């Protein structure tokens, strides 16, 4: 399938080169998979989700997304125009308040929830979690993300945005999951993106257009924006049978475009996520 | 501690 005049990040992750404008992908488009956007929520009524997005859990008086961050991240996963995995089932878990803040306890519980909730949802091709959030180093947050990952949920986390090594951030610094840095439309590392050995992969992160609350769209930048490409790719590749949860970060590493990026400091993988589609 | 949107 071909979606013309696509958001640059979708076209990039189906391309071997920069500056192209058509997103290429297999029409199965992640059908039968499930992604948990663990974030501020999802405006599940947005026309762009087509009834494929539900709110499953909140730790606040409301489950509505009153900030916008989660709706954007969810759209890159699977909105009809701005998403990588245009047929995936989107489940929202609101752990962050409408100001974008959340206590670590809340964040651990929410990962625990998804570890159990997946056994109540039909996701026969696989389950993916996207964590576009992070804070300072926490062994417990890291342990909680390990525990998800181990419960057979491919877990994709944001590297963070301080332009520093990701070893001093969580859950970014957990070796067992998939830590995602950001790159721009000219194949540079984003200047704000963290870096280091714990990164697994870079996906598109600068000036990312996606769904926003009120049935609106907008562009924003971050690893928080990079992480949803890879989860949706993780969810897309699992539906094609190519890979499992236990192993999708490694598979996405092996088949990623190599050496394309500049602005990468020594000790960090030069690997930009690629979907490997040949029509 | 408090975590935050990235
Ligand atoms: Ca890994």
């Amino acid at each position: 399938a071909a979606q013309t005049n696509a958001p640059w990040g979708l076209a990039r992750i189906s391309s071997t080169s920069p500056g192209t404008s058509t997103y290429y992908y297999d029409e199965s488009a992640g059908q039968g998979s499930c992604v948990y956007v663990i974030d501020t929520g999802i405006e599940a009524s947005h026309p762009e989700f087509e009834g494929r997005a539900q709110m499953v859990k909140t730790y606040y008086y409301s489950s509505r997304d009153g900030n916008g961050h989660g709706t954007h991240c969810a759209g890159t996963v699977g909105s009809r125009t701005y998403g990588v995995a245009k047929k995936t089932q989107l489940f929202g878990v609101k752990v962050l308040d409408d100001n974008g803040s959340g206590q670590y306890s809340t964040i651990i519980a929410g990962m625990d929830f998804v570890a159990s909730d997946k056994n109540n949802r039909n996701c026969p091709k696989g389950v993916v979690a996207s964590l576009s959030l992070g804070g300072g180093y926490s062994s417990s947050v890291n342990s909680a993300a390990a525990r998800l990952q181990s419960s057979g949920v491919m877990v994709a986390v944001a590297a963070g945005n301080n332009n520093a090594d990701a070893r001093n951030y969580s859950p970014a610094s957990e070796p067992s999951v998939c830590t995602v840095g950001a790159s721009d439309r000219y194949d540079r590392r984003s200047s704000f993106s963290n870096y280091g050995s714990v990164l697994d992969i870079f996906g598109p992160g600068t000036d990312i257009l996606s769904t926003w609350i009120g049935g609106s769209t907008r562009s924003i930048s971050g690893t928080s924006m990079a992480t949803p490409h890879v989860a949706g790719l993780a969810a897309y590749l699992m539906t094609l049978g190519k890979t499992t949860a236990a192993s999708a970060c490694r598979y996405i590493a092996d088949t990623a475009n190599k050496g394309d990026l500049s602005n990468i400091p020594f000790g960090t993988v030069n690997l930009l996520a690629y979907n490997n589609y040949q029509a | 501690a408090a975590a935050s949107v990235k």
